[PDB]
RNA sequence: GAACUGGCGAUGCGGGAUGAACCGAACGUAGAGUUAAGGUGCCGGAAUACACGCUCAUCAGACACCACAAAAGGUGUUAGUUCAUCUAGACAGCCGGACGGUGGCCAUGGAAGUCGGAAUCCGCUAAGGAGUGUGUAACAACUCACCGGCCGAAUGAACUAG
């Protein structure tokens, strides 16, 4: 007897909501959304993360799910404390992100002594699994 | 407040002591049939199915113009009309006698019987009649002593009329169809 | 031509031995380099004054800076251009961050609705509104009011590489 | 220019209800259930509180605006279909060649016939989908209702019938013979 | 036919189904970085990135001279110019307006809103016309015009060019 709808519920643009960029000069580092011109084109802030205030495209730019309450029209010293009192980075490198991307780090940036180690150890994990699934 | 005086403030100001009501609905009919009879005595007759101008009205509110209009109070939807009549109905059976010569209808609509009339002579030349290919009227002279060959019914009731078939057919100065009644109440207070 | 600038330019009309110091002229203009800005500004002076290059000094130029950067600003715009059939004399209204970027935006715009190529717009002023319930046109109209919530779906996203296994999505 | 957010309230009573796959919709009330798919243009429909879904959609021109509204016509007409009914009354009209219009069933088939249209002798045949049925109205001369849940199966079926039933070759404005529509409401009233 | 320069049967080709005459360009053998009046998914040697628009076309459209379109137009789509009304709240959910002239003239038994020819205002002042069409070759002529019943917000008209 119920209307069911799904949820419907996707990740909108809106002041407050920290966004992510893929390519440019600061090249991968978290901002803050603090005002909306029109469909395509904002100013972001990331002061803390060291990126300068401007503008740019929203295509140039990736979204997150994280938000939190912000005033219009506010600049560097207002969304800074705001981004601090918050505290964005307790729960950003928390997800199931950062902890990724740094995995992609550490695997692209490690040498042969530690890919050796890593074979030698994932042939013990392997040995260790498959005597647990042989039996049962 | 220059112009709408003469219709609120002149008129229905002068004329707030009717208690009459006469509630007719123009569905389809010849507008004229039941615009001279409603007339005749003219000057006292005007068709007001009105407009919403009552937002104003209660702008303005101070009326007081019909209270016995407490009937179809939800029927604000086309409401009838602001009509203001006191005529009496026991004149045409009496004062006005011997009319006889009143103009036909719109000449086209349909008959209720299927009626064929016999034609008299007059003495005049034929006319512009040369329009019967499709049904047409089979008939045959002999000396004023007529003959129909074929009898033809051209249509019912529940359609709408030709276009060139009302010229020199109704030749007896005869109103082919208004003999109805139509009226919504006729009530005074 | 590249991303613009725009200069202030004070030009002179030099002075003579009988009649010296002459009245100075200004102008500010929207350009790319100070040598095409210069040339400009003596194109528009040329037509509204008589004065020839072979007659007359540029005094100045001063590539200025907006003052605030930060402010998104609401910016008319008025402008005469020429047509396939005819002239015409326009006004416009933009949401846009600074001046170089919304002549920067005007320019692609009228290229797109109307076909004038850089050879026949010239600006009569760029101006800034301030207060509210100002605006003209319901293309800028919307992004006044309160919580501008909205996504824009259909997240496409390309690929450095050519093949792909997992046949993505386009999820957002 | 370029409407950037756009939405339309449209009601559900308490009776029935409406369940919505990724792009099905699913209609149920007392009278019967009805589905209907829309892969036509993709706009959003979002729940408010068992009675209130708004139809929305997101930047686009007027030509992807007005179908929002055209869904939204689609939907609450169909619902109030299924919750409501729709019935067609049409009527007979002859000059002097009486119609005779007949039901007849045949391998589960169940054809209309029409006879003695101006003069024809061999059969003026008319199919009937499912959904809909006709009752020859009773106490009343020359008429035809159709009845139905849903409007796109039984409107259709009414212009097939009233446009099967044409003529030519004879007078274009003398001859006023067949079979048309005449009333369009609901098997309920008021409600 | 001819002046000006750059071109010619006898004068070496990028662009295309070729080259006097479609731009005319001046020539060593192995020997730099760019192009002579260039475009890049493939006819392949090279960037399937960046910002707004028409684009459904049931004959789309595609790069100079070069191999093509105008009668007359489009509530088809975007962007403008101008003019009048709106929270003193109008549009799209139905109506009709016939007082005097409308019985206005052609060898004194008949011509009721112009078959053969002139003219369209007044006192009236929410109704309140001698009428675009109008039955015997008018006497018996109907349809329509600032006005009037709930809700509640942008709409209406004329032009301009992609």
């Amino acid at each position: 007897t119920d209307s069911i709808v799904k949820a419907s519920n996707w990740r909108l643009v809106e002041v407050g909501r920290v966004v992510l960029i893929k390519k440019g000069q600061s090249a991968g580092k978290l901002a803050a959304i603090v005002e909306i011109i029109d469909q395509k084109k904002v100013l972001i802030d990331g002061p803390k993360a060291g990126v300068p205030r401007q503008a740019i495209n929203l295509g140039q730019v990736v979204l997150t799910p994280l938000t939190f309450a912000l005033p219009r029209g506010a600049r560097t010293a207002t969304v800074s404390k705001k981004w601090a009192a918050a505290a964005v980075c307790e729960k950003w490198a928390a997800s199931s992100w950062a902890k990724k991307i740094a995995q992609r780090e550490r695997r692209a940036a490690l040498t042969d002594f530690e890919r050796f180690q890593v074979m030698v150890l994932r042939k013990q994990k392997r040995y260790t699994v498959k005597k647990a699934l042989a039996k049962a | 407040r220059e112009k709408k005086a003469e219709y609120f403030a002149k008129l229905r100001e002068y004329l707030e002591e009717y208690k009459s009501l006469f509630v007719v609905g123009v569905d389809n009919v010849s507008s004229q049939q039941m615009h001279e009879v409603r007339k005749e005595l003219r000057g006292r007759a005007v068709v007001l199915m009105g407009k919403n101008t009552m937002v104003r009205r209660a702008i303005r509110g101070f009326l007081s113009d019909l209270p016995d209009f407490e009937k179809l109070l939800p029927f604000v939807k086309g409401n009838v009309g602001f009509v203001f009549t006191n005529e009496p109905l026991t004149e045409i059976k009496n004062v006005i006698v011997s009319n006889r010569v009143a103009a036909p209808a719109r000449a086209g609509a349909v008959a209720p019987e299927d009626i064929w009339v016999r034609a008299v002579n007059t003495g005049m030349e034929p006319g512009k009649t040369s329009f019967f290919q499709a049904l047409g009227v089979p008939t045959k002279i002999a000396r004023g002593t007529i003959e129909i060959v074929s009898d033809v019914k051209v249509v019912d009731a529940g359609n709408k009329v030709g276009q060139s078939e009302a010229s020199l057919l109704n030749l007896l100065n005869i109103s082919p169809f208004t003999f109805g009644l139509t009226v919504v109440q006729v009530y005074d207070n | 031509m590249a991303h613009f600038k725009e200069y202030q330019v004070i030009g002179r009309r030099l002075p003579t031995e009988s009649v010296p110091e002459p009245k100075l002229f200004r102008m500010r203009i929207f350009a790319s380099n100070e040598v095409i800005a210069k040339s400009r500004y003596w194109y528009f002076l040329q037509k509204l004054h008589k004065v020839k290059k072979a007659s007359g000094e540029i005094v100045s130029i001063n590539q200025i800076n907006e003052a605030h950067p930060t402010k998104v600003k609401n910016f008319g715009v008025w402008v005469r251009y020429d047509s396939r059939s005819g002239t015409h004399n326009m006004y416009k209204e933009i949401r846009d961050v600074s001046r170089v970027a919304a002549v920067e935006t005007l320019y692609q715009d009228m290229a797109a609705r109307h076909r004038a190529r850089f050879r026949s717009i010239h600006i009569l002023k760029v101006a800034e509104i301030e207060k509210t319930a100002d605006v003209k046109r319901q293309y800028v109209k919307q992004f006044l009011t309160k919580d501008l919530k909205f996504p824009l779906p259909h997240r496409v996203q390309k690929s450095t590489k050519t093949f792909s296994y997992k046949r993505p999505s386009t999820f957002y | 220019m370029k409407y950037i957010q756009t939405e339309q309230q449209i009601e559900v009573p308490e009776g029935v209800t409406v369940s919505i796959k990724s792009r099905i919709v699913k209609v149920v009330g007392p009278r019967g259930t009805l589905t209907k798919n829309l892969k036509h243009i993709d706009v959003t429909f979002t729940k408010v509180n068992n009675q209130l879904i708004k139809v929305a959609v997101h930047n686009g021109g007027r030509k992807h605006v007005a179908a929002l509204r055209t869904v939204k016509s689609l939907v609450d007409n169909m619902i109030t279909g299924v919750t409501k009914g729709y019935k067609y009354k049409m009527r007979y009209v002859y000059a002097h060649f009486p119609i005779n219009v007949n039901i007849v069933e045949k391998d589960g088939a169940k054809f209309i016939e029409v006879r003695n249209f101006l003069g024809d002798k061999k059969i003026r045949n008319v199919p009937v989908r499912d959904g809909v049925t006709i009752e020859f109205s009773t106490n009343v001369k020359d008429e035809i209702v159709l009845s139905g849940n849903s409007v796109e199966d039984v409107s259709q079926n009414a212009a097939d019938l009233q446009q099967i039933c044409r003529v030519r070759n004879k007078d274009i404005r003398k001859f006023l013979d067949g079979i048309y529509v005449s009333h369009k409401g609901f098997i309920t009233e008021d409600l």
